[PDB]
RNA sequence: CAGUCCCUCCCGCUCGGGAGGAGGCACUCUGGGGGGACUGCCGGCGAUAAGCCGGAGGAAGGGGCGGGCGACGGUAGGUCAGUAUGCCCCGAAACCCCCGGGCUACACGCGCGCUACAAUGGGCGGGACAAUGGGACCCGACCUCGAAAGGGGAAGGGAAUCCCCUAAACCCGCCCUCAGUUCGGAUCGCGGGCUGCAACUCGCCCGCGUGAAGCUGGAAUCCCUAGUACCCGCGUGUCAUCAUCGCGC
């Protein structure tokens, strides 16, 4: 068989993702994909899988562990890592370019992430000044 | 023999690296079997401060940083063997803690 | 509910929006709106898109993501959590696009229940109509004050359209049985008709009308 | 061919709750839903479902973790109590429902206290859950 | 609705900005519609617009303009 | 069902609604939202069903339960006032007891010449702190207890 | 908002091609290596700029007007 | 349960799903060091220069991005009530010790914030998720008693190795069905816990009862430009305790 070990990371949700041949396993953090209460963010993961097509999907076992604090953010990290896992697998330009055309959140992370909370002038929020009325 | 843990932690980046590298290099050839120097953290201490004693105006506020960075060594040797390696100069301000167990 | 929802998982995959609405069902007949809209692309509006990056990176925003965001807008200092908790998440998200998304989805469900058509075909239709063609900007140039004829660009048209639709929903949405998912949903239909009941379409006419005078 | 892992909680919980009624070794004691409630409640619901769901999730928790506290099960719940215009702060459930719930299971033989100082599943507790999960997981596939 | 008649015109060139607001930008247009065809007009357009875009002109007979300029 | 009426009388001749049973008791002074459900358990009725879907029979139960909550059950912190004026073990409060019991303890305090007793009379929060520029713009707290 | 290359960055590159023209190239990387050997590396980021401007200065030299 | 000859548990449609321990440092990560981005290439505008736009490749671009970084000086700006310090003044006092009170008084007026006027909703229940940090008369596993607040007993930890710790927003199913209410939580009665010699003045929290104004706000006016704003909770300092604060995630 084969072990290929890939990562995706979106907004510091970090996906440790393995693809091996098998039977159609979808595992996230130990549990089936099914557990997730949200429908919506499940439909984000499913998008690289359908675009390659279900044939490959059935033929391989993808286990991921997506260790990110967002529920959207997990969906996000898992979608980038699946897209990359799929492209390493078959190895063709066909699947890579197809992905680039559809969206670039499937195979690029972000160039930034966060900004600190600036010191401020005794007021909350990193880009904020104390209200005035002194005129 | 006794397995001895040298834990070495320091405030600056410069000093801790010289010690770890030299400990491993002195230790390498002799009765010693040594496990490679391992970095443990900077627990990075923030101390977040107000500048101005006034409290008044805009304030521009201080982000501080004290970094203390930890490297952890196992060595297998006698107690006599440990002192020999310990001989080194060491950067002022380098804490060296020793654990001795069989 | 849960099984239907699972089926709602089977169907979007195949490829539909929100689990059961084919994107192919609709086309933009008018060529103006065609690059201006995102009817042709994909499935979930949650996209984190980072649009507004470049010049016109806001045009590769899924129509529905623009709607969720525009829709989100209203929100002041105050805190929300599962607890005793808020409002703070508004009539219109004194909050989360995450939650914001649900309304759009329920609104999508409701509009489908009545009209029975693909609700993107209704919302897309409504955005085309809601946008006023002409506007007057008090434009003085050179110091001389004119109350002039100005032609609306298409990006500006969509933006006016969606903002106006959202704006109207909140107004009725005020302490009244419409549920913004309902209020929006009822608005999206009528905005689509150019009906006399659409606070959005009233300004669409009136802005053009006053503009026509002023030009 | 299933585990509590496999099964969306929403379906699982009603199923494990009904099994709790059936078997029928675990039961509501009267004092607990009366007024010896978790934190504050707008209304306090007169349901068998209440008590059973509470215990249903302790069986799931005890499986997943190793040592799981009373303190741990109390905090885990989520829920908040008013402090006025000063914003709400987190606070934690009742100790009451939990200690007795852990105990009613203990007699059932489903939980046991390890010598380690903690709590862990028996074979009997673990068994009851996977059988139910297999039933649920088998049902899930049949339905569109 | 009724059409009116929509006169489609595309923008040949973006001359510069007008309004003290700034809010119109003035752009030169060429027409592509059944009636006239080809007519060049300098219309006042608002909002983000690029070169080669399409504008529906409500009134063909227009062309207000004011002009200058870059050194 | 259990025999519609849109108005039933409960807790004396005070009226009982068609809002919901739990909520119609909350209106009746001295029986609040939470206390209502406790009595409901004892009486044996559905808590979530509409008020006024009660025969005459149901009505009798709730009244004896009101009179000495403590005989039937009802914990000694869950009951309305427990340890009453230093020599009552527990009591109940309703509309006539509740009025009286707070008005007596206030009356006592004027006479003793407490700070507490005078602070209410003036119209002021005792242990709320500020009175400095709260109740702004001619507004009032209204102190105790009702202006509806 | 704006971009303009400092003046210090310009001075080093100009002197460098004048001393050793024929030991400089149209490859960024080749000039960067040479620049590193020539003058002190206060930092990495300035090393790259000097090298870059050198690449341009050679292209310009071809033309026959190099300012 | 990366990859696994092994091993103990459960489950099974025997195909197959999951956890422990061997074992294995792959991976995530830690911190130390190195590359990469410079208009280098390509086209347009421009004096063929300087620069500006645009394009390809690429993880990223044309101050990439976010802080620290702020001249000579002025407002006789702000602090002699943090310290330093010229001068003047006080000397049973403008000193010194002590208890108690006062800073927390209110008919009002304003600034700065928090919570808020409900169905984009509550209750109930389940289930998936983080990070900065802080932790020795300190954080406190877990166990037990108590409704709880908290108490009794006790493991580990001076720290990638334990603890606070639960993320909250999220979603699903169920009950509820738009009122000044099941909104909102002021006010007041009573029971009780906690620190401290002591919380009436003047602490917070639990539980029952009470249950106010407010149902979207004139004139006028403030902030901010993107992973920000809007929105949600989490920690920290100080520190027993008053946080609807300040700093930070």
């Amino acid at each position: 068989m084969r072990i290929i070990q890939t990562t995706g990371k979106r907004k510091t949700a970090i996906a440790r993702a393995v693809i091996r041949e098998g039977k159609g396993r979808v595992r996230i953090n130990g549990k089936p994909v099914e557990i997730i209460e949200p429908e919506i963010a499940r439909f984000t993961i499913l998008e690289p899988l359908i675009l390659a097509g279900e044939e490959i999907w059935n033929s391989v076992d993808i286990d991921v562990k997506v260790e990110g604090g967002g529920f959207m953010g997990q969906a996000e990290a898992a979608r980038m890592a699946i897209a990359r896992a799929l492209v390493e697998w078959t190895g063709d330009m066909s699947l890579k370019e197809k992905f680039m055309k559809y969206d670039r959140t499937m195979l690029v992370g972000d160039p930034r992430r966060t900004e600190p909370h600036k010191p401020n002038r005794s007021t909350k929020g990193p880009r904020a000044k104390r209200q005035k009325s002194y005129r | 023999m006794q397995k001895a843990r040298i834990k070495i932690a320091s405030t600056n980046v410069r000093s801790l690296d010289e010690v770890a590298n030299q400990i491993k290099q002195i230790a390498e050839r002799t009765g010693v079997r040594m496990s490679g120097p391992i970095p443990l953290p900077t627990k990075r201490i923030r101390i977040t401060t107000r500048k101005s004693p006034d409290g008044e105006g805009s304030a521009t506020f201080d982000r501080w940083e004290l970094r203390v960075h930890k490297r952890l060594i196992d060595i297998e040797a006698d107690e006599r063997a440990m002192r020999q390696i310990m001989r080194i100069r060491v950067p002022e301000d380098v804490t060296i803690e020793i654990e001795l167990i069989s | 509910m849960a099984k239907p929802l699972n089926e709602r998982f089977f169907i979007p995959h195949e490829i539909k929006v929100m689990g059961r609405w084919s994107t192919e069902d609709v086309e933009v007949r008018d060529p103006s709106l065609k690059p201006y809209i995102n009817l042709e692309p994909r499935l979930l509006p949650h996209t984190h898109g980072r649009h507004a990056k470049k010049h016109f990176g806001k045009a590769n925003v899924h129509i529905v993501e623009r709607l969720i965001n525009k829709i989100m807008r209203s929100g002041g200092s105050h805190y929300k959590v599962a607890g005793h908790f808020m409002r703070r998440e508004h009539r219109s998200l004194n909050s989360k696009k995450v939650k914001a998304y649900e309304v759009v989805k329920e609104a999508f469900k409701i509009i489908e229940q009545r009209t029975g058509k693909n609700p993107i075909q209704v919302l897309v239709w409504a955005i085309e109509n809601a946008a006023p063609r002409e506007d007057t900007t008090s434009v003085m140039f050179g110091g001389i004050r004119y109350h002039v004829a100005v032609d609306i660009s298409p990006m500006r048209r969509l933006d006016v359209a969606l903002r106006n639709i959202a704006l109207g929903a909140s107004a009725k949405c005020y302490r009244n049985k419409m549920s913004f998912a309902e209020a929006l949903a009822e608005e999206i239909i009528l905005a689509a008709n150019k009906d006399p009941k659409s606070y959005a379409y009233s300004k669409k006419l009136e802005i053009e009308r006053i503009a026509e005078s002023s030009r | 061919m299933a585990t509590v892992y496999d099964v969306p909680g929403d379906l699982l919980v009603e199923r494990v709750a009904q099994r709790l009624k059936e078997i029928p070794e675990i039961k509501p004691p009267e004092w607990a839903p009366f007024v010896k409630t978790g934190r504050h409640k707008e209304r306090l619901p007169e349901q068998e479902d209440w008590w059973y769901y509470r215990v249903a999730s302790i069986l799931r928790r005890v499986y997943l973790d190793g040592p799981v506290g009373i303190e741990r099960l109390r905090t885990y719940y989520g829920g908040r109590k008013n402090r006025g215009h000063a914003p709400e702060k987190f606070y934690k459930a009742g100790g009451s429902i939990i200690r007795k719930a852990l105990q009613q299971l203990e007699a059932a033989g489903f939980v046991e206290k390890v010598p380690g100082k903690g709590r862990v599943i028996t074979p009997k507790g673990r068994s009851f859950l996977d059988k139910i999960a297999t039933e649920l997981k088998k049902e899930l596939e049949e339905i569109i | 609705m009724a059409e009116d008649e929509g006169y489609p015109a595309e923008v040949i060139e973006i001359i510069g900005r007008t309004g003290t607001t700034g809010d119109v930008t003035q752009v030169k247009v060429r027409i592509l519609e059944g009636r006239d065809k080809g007519r060049v007009i300098r219309r006042n357009v608002r909002g983000p617009v690029r070169i080669g875009d399409i504008l529906i002109l409500r009134e063909t007979e227009r062309e207000a303009r004011e002009i200058k300029s870059r050194r | 069902m259990a025999n519609f009426r849109h108005i039933v009388r409960v807790a004396g001749v005070d009226l009982d609604g068609n809002k919901q049973l739990r909520w119609a008791l909350t209106a009746i002074k001295g029986i609040g939202i939470n206390f209502a459900t406790m009595v409901c358990r004892v009486a044996g009725l559905d808590p979530f069903m509409k008020a006024g879907y009660l025969t005459d029979e149901q009505v009798k139960k709730i009244e004896e339960i009101l009179a000495d909550p403590v005989a039937h059950g009802i914990p000694r912190w869950a009951v309305n006032r427990p340890k009453d004026y230093e020599t009552g073990r527990d009591l109940h409060l309703i509309t006539a007891k509740l009025d009286m019991a707070i008005r007596e303890d206030i009356m006592r305090l004027r006479r003793i010449r407490a700070y507490r007793g005078i602070r209410h009379e003036l119209g002021l929060p005792v242990r709320g702190q500020r009175t400095r520029s709260n109740f702004r713009r001619g507004q009032t707290v209204g102190v105790s207890r009702k202006k509806k | 908002m704006g971009k303009i290359r400092q003046g210090f960055i310009k001075r080093v590159a100009r002197e460098l091609v004048n001393k050793y023209p024929n030991e400089f190239t149209t490859d960024f990387e080749h000039n960067k290596k040479k620049v590193q050997e020539l003058t002190n590396v206060t930092s990495k980021k300035i090393r790259n700029r000097i090298a870059g401007y050198v690449t341009k200065l050679v292209r310009m030299k071809m033309e026959g007007k190099i300012l």
